[PDB]
């Protein structure tokens, strides 16, 4: 009943999204044919929360994918599962942003954002009851760190008490792939700042070293990074979709983990992630989710904990568990590591149990971090957008394309007030 | 005691269709027309003898006719599940439809069809022997109800005189209302109405609407599930008339009993208890809830708030096992409560009537089986409100004239309509007159 | 040509006392039980034209009341106090934009001082403000008939009375 | 019962009428050869108000085609469908007249309506209880334009009380198609305004954009743009020929939509309209459908429907609903769009339901709006017309034909006080 809608922005929102409704749909048991061909009753009871249903059985996502280029849009209707999404949702400019931030955020957006919106408009007025909106895109492009975030300001001002949790896959120093990335993340934060809610942080790097190590994997194409990003999207929103001993939906999420309204860019992880000649070994119990939870080496950001000091936590666990033995758990792992949290602040942790595990598994559990040690991925970008902003490089192909000399120094300083206000509460 | 129904326009027609099944199937009637043989329920050899006619050779024939202008629904009814039930003569379809004009349906097209609906009428009463009275079933907000309706109440009226009309008419909800013209053969329906009638109990859409979304819990209803239960209250109204009991009450005191004045007379319906099939049996339905449901503001057949104003004269009818003693305490909790006050001059205001009879139910409706049912129809000061609001929005249209051609090019004149306006205005007068 | 409601209520009532006349003239000719209906609907058909002329009259009279009730208000926010003496000098302005500005120099003028005193507060009205200065001023600047600037122009002195009628801008509209 | 009399003018009027007697036939059940297969019994019951038994089953149609050029009934009788009309009913002349609304309307308005009314009135006088008549034409021919004009002015002096339903095609500024177009609009428009009941305008770039977006067919010929307008014209007329919980014939759609007898020019609409490709993604119910019903880019008029207010409009709807949520959407689209709507009516809406759908189909709709941003349509035709008059160009082929100065005058003049009356009420 309580509403999601999820826009896709960018070549990597495409990607990400199609995995990620991929597993939503054989998490609830949807051929990909669009029927419903599940065994459980149960999972039925809440498919309303991203799906209509349109003629007899067909099950659609309520999905926007949003870009300016048609290529990845051909690609995405190519795969698998692509037989699924309602044509109409389909926009694309057909141009091509480039990588151009100005561009995307005032020369194809200002043109295909009046269609864009009008889909949206169209799906939230279809919908009764809204939570909120779902949005996945990038820091490092012109189409989704421009157009995405200008789409997050439009929606804001359009339903304000409607929250928005954003994965953003933000630009790692060390897995670079074009030039301009600082350029396009510090631009996008300026408005991610002050219109998103819940900009959760992501990165490739991480990522990388996580199939390195845990799960061992020698070639890990974007299947399985965009497979990791599903199951923490999944991991968040199972309470509203699954009944369990203990509730906590979005907007508790949020409120619990931001103490001040410009602390909102969360980090988070997933367990158990096994490597498959390791799984056959290892029994998994609450304490062992909760190893591998707080397990720095684990985490999806080049932010490391060690660092920084937890403001707050929250761990999402699924399947039948003990209430006293995850409280427990959490107040050991809270008395161990008794540097590493927030003085003023009782009882970091909030642990939810849902009693609806993952398909396969018997036992899973996501990591929510709200920790002042994210501020460093924003150090790293801070000092790039000063080093190739001390002698002008790159500026004209932003300054020509309608943005003055202005923006990108608000945009410093945007920079470095949040990093001093995550200095402050450290 | 005998009654004679005539059904006049589509809401007629199709209110008459959903009432005689529920007639047929209470007195156990087969539709084809002639009752079972071996099987056997209740003692009715007279019972029937009000609704319905013997044709000697076993073969019942209800006292009705239905009459349209536009043939579709006849003919429906024609070839429908009760093709022998009716008589195929007491089914009157004229050639061309009156298509919300009321000037139409009064005057041009009326005057040749109303001629054989009411010889009709003649050679169908002198077949009766204690004839009481005819009730009527209209729309106000189309050609056929409001036209033709008028032109048989007065041509009715002229030949039979004395006897009662029960009026069941169909105001146009407040703002809901497929036509757009209707506020114009509203008025017009009801300058005839008003001295034409003895006792018009007002049915409204809004009201019936909000009671089968509260109540009954059906979120997209239709008419097939208004006009069930406006037979229901019907059926509840008459019952005595069929059915001996503890306290009867007939046609005659509900004029000498619930009509103050010669012409307040207007009548708001309830019926409870509106129940489900769900919440029947996990609720204790007994005399004060049902009756506490029946007199809750939101529980009347026609939308307005019945606590601007001060209630005449209440008449409560009961169906099913019910002792004088605890619907005696009933009343009297009705009477003590805070929220609705009574007219002063009236200092008793009731009148309950009592039938051994339990409701019926037909299989594959919405309200289940109950041990008892309350019905009230009960004369108020708060449908002020429904003329004023209906005066209103007559008046932005009159003021431009729009439409009027309409009327004009069939015999219609801004002298009545004028007519009409200040009509309504005496009878909104009247009613601020005897509130006080 | 009518501006008070009373005015109105004596032409309505007049006429309906012409068709009282005409109706009765119609009754007691007696005559005609057949063309009786045609005359009828050929009366209503003239009440009619007469209505939709009243109707006219009605729109141009309410256009006029507005315009006369603005100017009204504009005067009483100047029956000296300096938030009324700002009042009065943003009355002239309005009374320079209301004027016929039949001299593209002086509307170049207007605009420029109205321009320069606009940009003063700057939150989010006058961005659409200085956009309709700055098209009527291009569109006259390169050249091109003031009479095709009309709904442009009536644009413009829509925005500054709106900007007018705003507390903080003018720092007395907490009256009206 | 209720009888109407279906003529068709012109190549417009010809090729129209073939495509809604096609639709028409097919779904009350007949087969081309000329005999009955319709399986229910809801189809004979209705039969006679547009066919007539023959002998044997041979249910011919009741119908009057007229022009003046041999092609036309050529096509016609050649085209599926095409072998059930009477050739009687060929009511017909030799030699053709073309864009000459001059000429086809004096000159061969005297050896061909001579015989024209009379087969009207042979057909009119051969059914018991006459309806009405149905007129398909276009306004910017000869034949269709003049000689349909001519012939509404002898059957509305012949049958005064009788509906006439004007399914009339208007010329297009953009669609230039020939140069003679304001010249015969504006003299058609001269006497549609004088006699006819009602006209339901129809143009040409509406129905394109319509097949364009709503469809996306790429190549959209004649064959489904009149298709479009054939639907229309069978679900119409929907009460005469099938039962429904609130019946409503022509007589009462011109009451509820005629406030005064020179304001009876509608713009016509109706859904669902879908393409092939998502038709399988949208959910058929009143929510959509009345959403779809009430656009700008799914009228057939080139009018922009909120370029200012409705007087009237009229919805019709076809299969098994709800008669509240029907009533319900209409008053919900009242008061959200109460800008576009006129204050001195009350309920501007008239809202008829019908208990079958069309064939092949499970639920439909059908919108007629008397409005007064139908204005523009005859504001282009009246500027162009004085543009051209002010030159007197092309005016010889009339002159020499008979027509004067005066008759373009009193065109004018008409088209422009019933503009000016128009804009008035606004
Ligand atoms: N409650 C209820 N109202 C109905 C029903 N059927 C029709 N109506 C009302 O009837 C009105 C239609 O106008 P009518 O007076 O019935 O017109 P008609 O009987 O079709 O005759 P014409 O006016 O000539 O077309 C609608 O506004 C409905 O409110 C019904 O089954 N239940
Ligand atoms: N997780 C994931 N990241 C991707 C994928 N493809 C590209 N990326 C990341 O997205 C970044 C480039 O973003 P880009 O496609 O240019 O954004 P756009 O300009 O809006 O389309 C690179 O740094 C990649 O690391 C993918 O399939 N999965
Ligand atoms: N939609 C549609 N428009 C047509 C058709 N045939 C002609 N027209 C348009 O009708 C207008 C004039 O019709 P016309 O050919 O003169 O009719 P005629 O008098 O019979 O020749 C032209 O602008 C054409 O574009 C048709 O089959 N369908
Ligand atoms: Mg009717």
């Amino acid at each position: 009943m309580r509403e999601i809608v999820h826009i896709q922005g960018g070549q990597c929102g495409n990607q990400i999204g199609a995995k990620f409704w991929e597993v939503v749909s054989d998490e609830h048991g949807i051929d990909p044919t669009g029927t419903y061909h599940g065994d459980s009753d149960l999972q039925l009871e809440r498919i309303n929360v991203y799906f209509n249903e349109a003629t007899g059985g067909r099950y659609v996502p309520r999905a926007i994918l949003m870009d300016l280029e048609p290529g990845t849009m051909d690609s995405v209707r190519s795969g698998p599962y692509g037989q699924i999404f309602r044509p109409d949702n389909f926009v694309f400019g057909q141009t091509g942003a480039g990588n151009n931030w100005a561009k995307g955020h005032y020369t194809e957006g200002a043109e295909l954002i009046d269609s864009v919106l009008d889909v949206v408009r169209k799906e939230a007025e279809s919908c009764d009851c809204l939570q909120g909106f779902q949005v996945c895109h990038s820091l490092g492009g012109g189409t989704g760190s421009g157009m995405g975030t200008l789409l997050i300001s439009k929606i804001r001002e359009e339903y304000p008490d409607r929250m928005m949790l954003t994965f953003s896959v933000v630009p790692s120093p060390k897995v670079s792939d074009t030039v301009v990335e600082p350029y396009n993340a510090t631009l996008s934060v300026h408005q991610l700042v002050e219109n998103a809610d819940e900009c959760m942080v992501l990165d490739n790097e991480a990522l990388y070293d996580i199939c390195f190590r845990t799960l061992k994997l020698t070639t890990p194409t974007f299947g399985d990074l965009n497979h990791l990003i599903s199951a923490v999207m999944s991991g968040i929103t199972c309470c509203l979709r699954f009944p369990g001993q203990l509730n906590a939906d979005l907007r508790k999420l949020a409120v619990n983990l931001i103490p001040f309204p410009r602390l909102h860019f969360f980090m988070v992880g997933f367990t158990p992630l096994t490597s498959r000649g390791s799984q056959q070994y290892r029994a998994l119990t609450v304490p062992e989710l909760t190893q591998q939870m707080w397990d720095a080496k684990n985490m999806m950001c080049a932010a490391d904990p060690r660092h920084g000091r937890y403001l707050t936590a929250s761990a999402l666990f699924r399947g039948r568990m003990s209430t006293k033995e995850v409280d427990e758990q959490m107040l050991n792992v809270q008395n161990k590591n008794s540097s590493y949290f927030v003085e003023w602040i009782p009882n970091n942790v909030k642990s939810s149990v849902c009693d609806i595990p993952p398909k396969g598994l018997k036992m899973s559990a996501t990591f929510i971090g709200n920790s002042t040690a994210i501020q460093e991925m924003f150090k790293r970008v801070s000092e790039q957008f000063t080093a190739m902003f001390r002698r002008k490089a790159f500026l004209h192909w932003y300054t020509g394309e309608g943005m003055d000399e202005m923006e990108f120094t608000e945009a410093e300083s945007n920079m470095n007030d949040l990093v001093s206000e995550y200095q402050q509460y450290q | 005691r005998e009654v004679i129904s005539i059904h006049i326009g589509q809401a007629g027609i199709q209110v008459g269709n959903a009432c005689w099944e529920l007639y047929c199937l209470e007195h156990g009637i087969q539709p084809d027309g002639q009752m079972p043989s071996d099987k056997t329920i209740g003692g009715g050899d007279d019972a029937f003898n009000t609704f319905f006619s013997e044709t000697g050779a076993g073969k019942h024939v209800p006292r009705c006719i239905f009459l349209d202008l536009e043939p579709t629904v006849v003919d429906e009814v024609r070839t429908g599940t009760y093709r022998q039930l009716f008589h195929p003569e007491q089914l009157i379809s004229g050639k061309e439809d009156a298509a919300n004009n009321f000037a139409r349906g009064h005057y041009t097209i009326g005057k040749e069809i109303v001629d054989l609906a009411l010889d009709r009428i003649r050679k169908l009463a002198d077949n009766c022997t204690g004839l009481q009275g005819f009730l009527v079933f209209n729309a106000v907000g189309g050609g056929t109800g409001s036209g033709l309706g008028s032109l048989l109440l007065e041509r009715l009226s002229v030949d039979y005189g004395k006897k009662s009309k029960l009026g069941f008419t169909v105001y146009p909800s407040p703002q809901v209302s497929t036509a757009v013209v209707e506020p114009y053969n509203s008025v017009l329906s009801t300058h005839s109405l008003l001295e034409h009638t003895d006792v018009a109990v007002m049915l409204d859409n809004e009201a019936i609407y909000d009671i089968c979304r509260r109540s009954l819990d059906i979120e997209r209803p239709t008419y097939t599930n208004l006009n069930r239960l406006i037979a229901q209250v019907i059926s509840s109204l008459t019952a005595s008339l069929r059915f001996d009991g503890a306290l009867n009450v007939d046609i005659t005191e509900f004029q000498t009993n619930l009509v103050p004045y010669p012409r307040i007379h207007f009548m708001l319906s309830s019926y409870a208890p509106i129940i489900s099939a769900e919440k029947a049996y996990h609720e204790q339905l007994s005399v004060a809830e049902i009756t506490n449901a029946a007199f809750e503001p939101a529980s009347m057949m026609v939308k307005c708030d019945p606590r601007h104003g001060k209630y005449m004269a209440c008449c409560l009818m009961y169906r099913g096992d019910v002792v004088p003693k605890d619907v005696n305490a009933s009343v009297a909790t009705i009477k003590t409560k805070r929220t609705i006050q009574f007219v002063d001059w009236c200092p008793t205001g009731f009148k309950c009537g009592i039938n051994y009879q339990p409701p019926t139910v037909v299989p594959g409706g919405d309200l289940a089986k109950v041990q008892r049912a309350v019905c009230m129809i009960s004369n108020s000061t708060a449908i002020g409100e429904i003329f004023s609001r209906l005066d209103h929005k007559f008046d932005l249209m009159y003021a431009k004239r729009a439409f009027v051609h309409w009327y004009v090019g069939e015999g219609m004149e801004e002298g009545e309509f004028s007519e009409a306006r200040e009509d309504l205005a005496a009878l909104e007068k009247d009613f601020e007159e005897v509130g006080a | 040509h009518p501006r008070t409601a009373a005015d109105f209520e004596v032409l309505y009532n007049e006429l309906e006392a012409w068709r009282l006349q005409e109706t009765r003239k119609i009754k007691e000719a007696g005559l005609a039980k057949e063309q009786e209906q045609q005359v009828l609907q050929q009366l209503l058909h003239k009440e009619t034209k007469l209505l939709q002329t009243i109707d006219r009259l009605k729109i141009n009279a309410n256009q006029e009341n507005k315009e006369a009730r603005i100017q009204h208000t504009l005067n009483e926010m100047s029956k000296h106090t300096p938030f009324t003496t700002r009042a009065k000098e943003l009355q002239q302005l309005y009374n320079g934009l209301n004027l016929p500005l039949l001299t593209v120099d002086e509307r170049l003028d207007v605009l420029l001082h109205v321009k320069w005193t606009v940009k003063e507060f700057d939150c989010d009205l006058t961005r659409e403000l200085v956009d309709l200065i700055d098209r009527e001023a291009d569109l006259l600047n390169r050249g091109r008939n003031p009479k095709m600037l009309e709904g442009l122009r009536k644009r413009i002195s829509s925005l500054f009375l709106n900007f007018i009628e705003t507390p903080e801008f003018n720092p007395e509209a907490v009256r009206f």
